[PDB]
RNA sequence: GGGAGCAAACCGGAUUAGAUACCCGGGUAGUCCACGCCCUAAACGAUGCGCGCUAGGUCUCUGGGUCUCCUGGGGGCCGAAGCU
RNA sequence: GUAAACUCCUGAACCCGGGACGAAACCCCCGACGAGGGGACUGACGGUACCGGGGUAAUAGCGCCGGCCAACUCCGUGCCAGCAGCCGCGGUAAUACGGAGGGCGCGAGCGUUACCCGGAUUCACUGGGCGUAAAGGGCGUGUAGGCGGCCUGGGGCGUCCCAUGUG
């Protein structure tokens, strides 16, 4: 059990002989809010399925989130696709400031004061698929100097 | 300013029980026990998913009208309180903490904070000896907050004290039960406070 | 572009160009009628809109709408105008205020009443 | 020709990390060797040696890499992940004491030629001085 | 104090005058590229001493006349005509620029 | 200056409702030479120039080797990393 | 919708009484016409602020409620009459027009129009690009200009640091 909450869910139409038929996505992210979350992208021909479906992924795909007190260590800028996020951290007193989505991910990643920008492409899907790779790059002085021992 | 017309109704539509009767938003009936919905036609039917928006606006609004106060006057505090270093939440409490007529309330004089309000601005609480009625006033480390001499004989204040006697003021702030003065002592830091209000939403909300 | 580029050539500035020379960098324009026709929309929809032709103390003249249900001007009615256009009755592009000079307010409407110039009523 | 030797050499490590590739040469100059100096001691790199090709004057530059990891692409995690010339020949770049950047928050790292040699964010910054800003590295 | 440069004698040809080419380094206010912008100066030269190509110091003076509010103050270094060639030409290719 | 062949325009026959076309029979510039203009283009790899760096496989043109092969220059195909 | 009525209690306005700070110098006396000491004149705002006594329940408006964007239902209407910031709404069952009931926002204000910055990393230094999206010059030759391999010293203009004037 972990918070869960689901971003944006949409109604997509392929075509055959005889109309469009119809095939639902929900894209949701799962939390605990203690450095913990996953982005699941659930497709299915119902609603209530594919989110159901989004819930079974999002546990499937998840990541751990370095904190101080409720922030990131440091800044990074991810790109993909076309669209693009930019992680700065900030102090106490501050909040999320961020859109729906990438708010939602740190909002259940155990996050208080964080900074955001979009640049690049808005798209919701690939605006969160790029916060997730980014905090997938995230790091401590631990992982620093653990890395440049030598 | 200050609201005017229907209120145990904002105790309602918030629907987080707000005190603004002060003695029967306490009974069983701030008419939020018998009726615990939005008020006017449809009320009682199937909520809808409230947007990030609507969450934001309607936890500002809820603070808001605990204090009773001109959105206007509400938001200059806000502002106040960013241009400050310090955690902002914190402080921006305490901003509306410090005010003369919350302080009445909360020093207890006073029932409601609108009837704290009536009280300051008929000169009826006085400050450090000098009498005031700005209900706006922000009061200050070490600061007597009594009642004036010509406010002393009535029956109002009397039956407020009375159940006063014996009950405890926040952990910044001081009461002489007897005569009838008391102090602000500091700051209210964050946790001594109760409010129904995630205040990070509310610096959210004035991001936008 | 490289550096050096930008060095002599630099970055150009766009700045704009006003949706209405109600001239004078203007908020308002008295204006008098010479035209009080009945024009109609453009693509999807199919009505009758109330418009105007008038002569500005700029020494222009264009197209205003007319808006509510009713109206009251003549070949000769002084007037004000507002900026705004109708996207529907292309090059209509400025508004006709109502409730000023020549034009009178809306009869019997109580509801957006500022807009559409009406006086409160006390209904009795 | 190469307009820029650093950028290069820069790029040469960047190029040579992407692959793992267990060590890369590079043509000298006392003023890369200086740069390489602060490469390994900021524990970038296992270290380097001058060597010879032809006659030649080169560099071999020992890289360092992370360890091995679990799931699909198993590939080593870095020690240099990002590494960017900063004042380039045509756009150079100078900084006061005061100026300098804190790079990734501190965990990486900011180069520069001073009058006093090539330093660092922290020590020029602790020395009271500055200097071409050379690049940044985390 | 008065302000004192350094540039080359590019026009002889006044009597007791010369022009100084100065050139000066800078950096572009908005893309820190370092640029050089030069000016000329009509220098007072009374014993027409300084010929063409001479590298000189002039100093600000009070005003000579229109134009001229500066004295040569030394020779840094002679016969420099590979400067000039650089100015003459650019300002030859000019005749190139018309229609 | 040249003019065999081909061929805008142009004319005849066809087809078609119509046929200023498509198909057929002719046919003038032009196509060619010289000399001088003109300066455009899906002037296209729709990919500016120079340099350094980053798996290889396959066939081909052209050179050099104490020539089952190694090396240099050029032309295609499949593709590491990476980019999109 | 506790909203009202109703029940008390307060007392904005109004009412009566008192009533300035700003004004201590110049000047007049002792001292020396000086330093020092002392004495008198003067208020437009104004009988206002403010203090004291008394004391009446005593203005609410404007925009919006299809999405963006917070706030839904009936009636009227029938591609009409109308709406509109952009997508769009209205062709007989309209949450989008008009009225109504209710509701959201702000409040002696609330709306509109105009104009500046912002959102616009949409002239991009910070911070964009050009195979097919808008973008490689048809191709060369080279002028000005931009840029410049390895090593050693001289200078120290760029560059960095220190003090100080100015700011």
């Amino acid at each position: 059990d972990f918070e869960e909450k689901m971003i944006l869910i949409r109604r997509t139409a392929r075509m055959q002989a005889g109309g469009r038929r119809f095939r639902f996505g929900a894209l949701v992210v799962v939390g605990d809010r203690q450095g913990r979350v996953g982005l699941g992208f659930g497709k299915a021909p119902e609603v209530p399925l594919a989110v159901q479906k989004a819930g079974y992924y999002a546990r499937r795909n998840m990541v751990e989130v370095p904190l101080q007190n409720g922030t990131i260590p440091h800044e990074i800028e991810v790109e993909f696709g076309a669209s693009k996020i930019v992680l700065k951290p900030a102090a106490p007193g501050t909040g999320v400031i961020a859109g729906a989505v990438p708010r939602a991910i740190l909002e259940l990643a155990g996050v208080t004061d964080i900074l955001t920008k979009e640049l690049g492409s808005r798209n919701p899907i690939n605006i969160a698929y790029a916060t997730m790779e980014a905090l997938r790059q995230l790091r401590t002085k631990a992982d620093v100097e653990r890395l440049r021992k030598g | 300013g200050r609201y005017i017309g229907p209120v145990c109704r904002l105790c309602r539509r918030e629907g987080v029980k707000l005190y603004l009767k002060g003695e029967r938003c306490y009974s069983p009936k701030c008419a939020m026990e018998r009726r615990p919905y939005p008020p006017g036609q449809h009320g009682q039917k199937r909520a809808r998913r409230p947007s990030d928006y609507a969450v934001r606006l309607r936890e500002k609004q809820k603070l808001r009208r605990i204090y009773g106060i001109s959105e206007r006057q509400f938001r200059n505090l806000f502002e106040e309180a960013s241009k400050k270093k310090g955690v902002t939440g914190s402080v921006f409490l305490g901003l509306l903490e410090s005010r003369l007529d919350n302080v009445v309330y909360r020093l207890g004089f006073a029932v409601s904070r609108r009837q704290a309000r009536q009280l300051v601005r008929h000169g009826h609480i006085t400050v450090n000896g000098r009498r005031v009625d700005l209900p706006s006033y922000r009061v200050r480390p070490g600061d007597e907050i009594a009642v004036a001499e010509k406010s002393r004989n009535l029956e109002l204040i009397r039956q407020n004290l009375e159940a006063m006697k014996g009950r405890k003021v926040g952990p910044w702030l001081s009461l002489d039960v007897e005569g009838m003065k008391g102090k602000f002592l500091r700051l209210p830091d964050r946790e001594d406070l109760a409010l129904p209000v995630n205040e990070q939403l509310v610096i959210e909300f004035y991001s936008r | 572009p490289t550096i050096n580029q930008l060095v002599r050539k630099g970055r150009e500035k766009v700045r704009k160009k006003s949706k209405v020379p109600a001239l004078k960098g203007a908020p308002f324009r008295r204006g008098v009628c010479t035209v009080v026709r009945t024009v109609t929309p453009k693509k999807p929809n199919s009505a009758l809109r109330k418009v105007a032709k008038v002569r500005l103390t700029s020494g222009y003249e264009v197209t205003a709408y007319i808006p509510g249900e009713g109206h009251n001007l003549q070949e000769h009615s002084v007037v004000l105008i507002r900026g705004g256009r109708v996207k529907d009755l292309p090059g209509v592009r400025y508004h006709i205020v109502r409730g000023v000079y020549d034009a009178a307010g809306v009869k019997d409407r109580k509801k957006s009443r500022s807009k559409y110039g009406t006086k409160k009523p006390k209904e009795a | 020709m190469l307009t820029d030797p650093i950028a290069d050499m820069l790029t040469r490590i960047r190029n040579a990390t992407r692959v793992y590739k267990e060590s890369t040469d590079v043509p000298a100059s006392r003023f890369k060797e200086e740069i390489l100096r602060i490469l390994a001691r900021e524990g970038f790199i296992k270290g380097y040696e001058r060597v010879d090709v032809d006659g030649k004057p080169y560099l071999r530059v020992y890289l360092k890499y992370g360890p091995r990891r679990q799931g699909p692409d198993p590939r080593p995690e870095q020690v240099i992940h990002h590494i960017r010339r900063i004042s380039k020949p045509g756009r150079r770049v100078y900084v006061g004491v005061k100026e300098i950047p804190r790079v990734r928050r501190g965990l990486g790292i900011a180069i520069l030629s001073t009058s006093k040699g090539v330093l660092t964010d922290r020590e020029a910054r602790k020395l009271g001085v500055g200097g071409e800003l050379i690049c940044e590295v985390w | 104090p008065k302000k004192v440069l350094t540039g080359v004698v590019v026009s002889d040809k006044m009597q007791k005058t010369v022009t100084v080419l100065v050139e000066r380094q800078f950096p572009h206010p908005l893309y820190g590229k370092v640029i050089k912008r030069s000016k000329k100066y009509l220098a007072h030269d009374p014993e027409e001493k300084y010929k063409l190509g001479d590298v000189v110091e002039i100093i600000e003076s009070r005003p000579i006349s229109k134009r001229k509010r500066f004295r040569v103050l030394r020779l840094v270094e002679s016969g420099r005509m590979d400067l000039v060639e650089k100015y003459l030409i650019r300002r030859q290719n000019y005749e190139s620029l018309s229609k």
